RNA sequence: GCCCGGAUAGCUCAGCGUGUAGAGCAUCAGACUUUUAAUCUGAGGGUCCAGGGUUCAAGUCCCUGUUCGGGCGCC
RNA sequence: CCCUGUUGAGCUUGACUCUAGUCUGGCACGGUGAAGAGACAUGAGAGGUGUAGAAUAAGUGGGAGGCCCGGGCCGCCGGUGAAAUACCACUACUCUGAUCGUUUUUUCACUGACCCGGUGAGGCGGGGGGGCGAGCCGGGCUCUC
RNA sequence: CCGCGGCGGGUGUUGACGCGAUGUGAUUUCUGCCCAGUGCUCUGAAUGUCAAAGUGAAGAAAUUCAAUGAAGCGCGGGUAA
């Protein structure tokens, strides 16, 4: 008989500070009545946001996850916890008559995240070309998948998480292998597609406060 | 029911979830978590006949609730998450989406990004019938 | 709904209650009633609750009689100012004319004689048993005495089946010493036609036209 | 002995104090080029028995004629 | 063997009258703290359809003109029904809620009675020093350690 | 499961591949239909009947009358190696 929703609190959630726009949005939450903590089944609350309403100009089929962390007042505090592929640009991308190429490896940061990155690649059509298959070898993948299992390590071995999200904002290592393996046989359509955090460290708590300044 | 903001500044999201199965069709409009609901209604509260739960004036008549529910508590901005039934099964969204998404559009709301979350599986199991099939 | 000088929770004394110049809301003559409450008295029972009590204070009704009868009463009372009339009257006001402006009605007292009780509850009985001018044997008619009292300031009074009891008294008109007698056989006579029971005056009101009730001891 | 519910057309059977419903049998027709199955009207009703009070009773109360639950027991 | 006796034993169950055990309620030993679910009492607001009829006249007992401003809207007689609606109420029914009492209330809570397990009854809780190491604006030490 | 009894005792120095209570009788082969009855069990304020106690009223009181009313039987589902 009573209306639940003026017991509600708004909270604001912010963005770590290599980025643009800080605001994201509301989501409200209980107060604290009695036991239960307004901070404590607010925090564990996971953001789904498009990059290009984080950034000004940039590409809008990438998205970042945020979980929350820490409570201010009216403030959440986020991290990095993934990356994610639109469904409209992979299956808009898959098309018969090229052929397909994945990979996957696991990586630990300096500080250590134990990050899981995937990828994809994808054969070109020539400008002259008349024979209609354009397919690529056997041996010609695996030693294409060996290539972007050198690279992903290669970029994170050494470095630690804030480092990566300014490899992962533009399009730096899909440039890179790309242009790394225009060698053998000509790709066009490359992609890092998901990246997963798996084992999280200890809570140190003004290293997130570093990434807000 | 309280707001903080204002109004031409900025615009206050909401997310959407447009289930559209063929016999029935939910929207249930939650907040950026997912876990936080704001309001839900069916196809099956508004018309008495099981052979129309589906039709496409039943989610006419709830998403108008819903819109009219939403703006005494103050949001103007959805993202719309969009979702068929999935899995092994049939995969095409019924009708009972193209005049609910323009029938809270028409109704006065600001439509952000719009998506699709077909639970769609690597390696399907077996579909319910047999190998000659559901015949009829 | 409310009377704005008298409190009805309050219980003014025999004399103290004709404090009732001060409802004057209306103009016109109020029609001064009671609606007494019975309890402990079942409406079910063969316990009866219809009598008679003659007021004295002439309380200003309009009364139209049609007494019925076939007697020496014809040669008894026919100079009393009364319209006795022979069975003549009962093919009368048989109710062939439930019709434009004139029915066989408007008469506030019927009556029935000891030769006259084979007719009219025969010939006018579903026509005057519902209106309540049927004649029986607790609603006092014999009107050789009590005729000149059903003139009078008399009044009559039954049980009702939502446990009350209606009955008019007076008129807010008259004399507060004239009501102080229609106080004293107003509170006297219903103990009497009362029987033994849970305790008998309840809820006595004082009525008007517009008016509120207003309780007395 | 205490309390309690139950009886309506030829079988099962509806009834919302202001009116006797229904399904299945028996007839006569219609639909089909002709049989089957389905379609519709019609015939049958004393609302288990007497009273009540009510404007109005199948309907609430009352008892008697018929079936049944349950707890009880000093001639 | 068969019968009789007002003679008995062993067994069985729907024989008659009783019993250990077990299930459920009540009173006690038996305390300390908050929330919630009622039994209504005083007393508040809402509604009613065979039509007839100024409506949906649920039933009151009358009243024969007020009301509201000498003026205007309505009769009780009509208009028409089983009772008539101008004229105020009381009395029912159920719905809803405040109310004080009423009261029978159920889950969460503490530890001290009581009960259980373990040990040769062997390092408990706070507070310190020492450590991974830190909002590092080094420091008061922070969740583990 | 024992026992007149208690913080009593066996199964038990045991723990579901284990204790305890039953009907059939090797293997091969098959094991049919019936849940109305007598049993058994489950949903029970979905309620007709249902003590003591604690409650209300009338009485000078002993008393008398009312509300409420646990299990179980009743009513409703499941079960035939
Ligand atoms: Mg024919
Ligand atoms: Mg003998
Ligand atoms: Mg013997
Ligand atoms: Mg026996
Ligand atoms: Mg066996
Ligand atoms: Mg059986």
């Amino acid at each position: 008989v009573v209306d639940p929703f003026s017991k509600k609190d708004w909270y604001d959630v912010k963005a770590p500070a290599m980025f643009n726009i800080r605001n994201i949005g509301k989501t409200l939450v209980t107060r604290t009545q009695g036991t239960k903590i307004a901070s404590d089944g607010l925090k564990g609350r996971v953001f789904e946001v498009s990059l290009a309403d984080l950034q000004n100009d940039e590409v809008a089929f990438r998205k970042f996850k945020l979980i929350t962390e820490d409570v201010q007042g009216k403030n959440c505090l986020t991290n990095f916890h993934g990356m994610d592929l639109t469904r409209d640009k992979m299956c808009s991308m898959v098309k018969k008559w090229q052929t397909m190429i994945e990979a996957h490896v696991d990586v630990k940061t300096t500080d250590g995240y134990l990050l899981r990155l995937f990828c994809v690649g994808f054969t070109k059509k020539r400008n002259n070309q008349i024979r209609k298959t354009s397919y690529a070898q056997h041996q010609q993948v695996r030693q294409i998948r060996k290539k972007m299992m050198e690279i992903m390590t290669r970029e994170v071995q050494t470095n630690d998480l804030k480092e990566v999200v300014n490899k992962l904002i533009p399009d730096s290592i899909g440039k890179d292998i790309e242009k790394a393996c225009q060698s053998i046989y000509p790709l066009h359509d490359v992609f890092v597609r998901k990246v997963k955090m798996l084992k999280k460290p200890k809570f140190e708590l003004g290293k997130l406060m570093e990434l807000h300044g | 029911s309280l707001g903080p903001q204002v109004a031409e500044g900025e615009n206050v999201f909401g997310v959407c979830h447009i289930f559209a199965s063929f016999n029935d069709t939910f929207v249930h409009v939650t907040d950026l978590s997912g876990k936080e609901t704001i309001c839900r209604v069916t196809g099956g509260m508004k018309v008495k006949a099981d052979r129309d739960e589906s039709s496409p004036y039943a989610a006419m008549l709830a998403a108008q609730d819903v819109a009219q529910r939403c703006k005494e508590l103050g949001i103007t901005a959805l993202h719309i998450k969009l979702r068929a039934t999935g899995g092994n099964r049939t995969k095409t969204p019924g009708p009972g989406a193209q005049s609910a998404l323009r029938a809270l559009a028409r109704s006065g709301m600001k439509i952000g990004r719009i998506e699709d979350v077909t639970p769609i599986p690597s390696d399907s199991t077996r579909r319910k019938g047999g190998r000659r099939g559901r015949r009829l | 709904m409310s009377s704005k000088v008298s409190r009805d929770t309050l219980y003014e004394a025999v004399r103290e209650v004709l404090h009732g110049n001060q409802r004057k809301r209306r103009k016109f003559l109020e029609t001064v009633e009671l609606q007494i409450s019975l309890k402990n008295y079942d409406p079910q029972k063969d316990k009866r609750f219809s009598g008679t009590v003659r007021l004295k204070s002439t309380p200003r009704p309009k009364f139209s009689v049609c007494v019925l009868g076939d007697q020496q009463h014809c040669d008894e009372a026919k100079a009393v100012d009364i319209p006795h009339m022979d069975i003549e009257a009962l093919k009368k006001l048989n109710k062939n004319k439930k019709l434009v402006k004139k029915l066989a009605k408007k008469y506030d007292a019927f009556l029935a004689s000891e030769s006259l009780i084979k007719q009219i509850p025969r010939i006018l009985g579903p026509g005057l048993n519902k209106a309540g001018k049927f004649p029986s044997l607790l609603t006092h008619n014999e009107n050789m005495v009590a005729k000149v009292d059903e003139v009078k300031s008399t009044i009559k009074f039954q049980m009702k089946k939502v446990l009350c009891l209606a009955v008019a008294v007076g008129h807010v008109k008259m004399t507060d010493d004239e009501l102080v007698y229609n106080i004293h056989l107003a509170v006297n006579f219903l103990v009497s036609l009362l029987k033994k029971n849970w305790q008998n005056v309840r809820a006595l009101y004082i009525k008007s036209t517009m008016g509120k009730p207003q309780r007395l001891y």
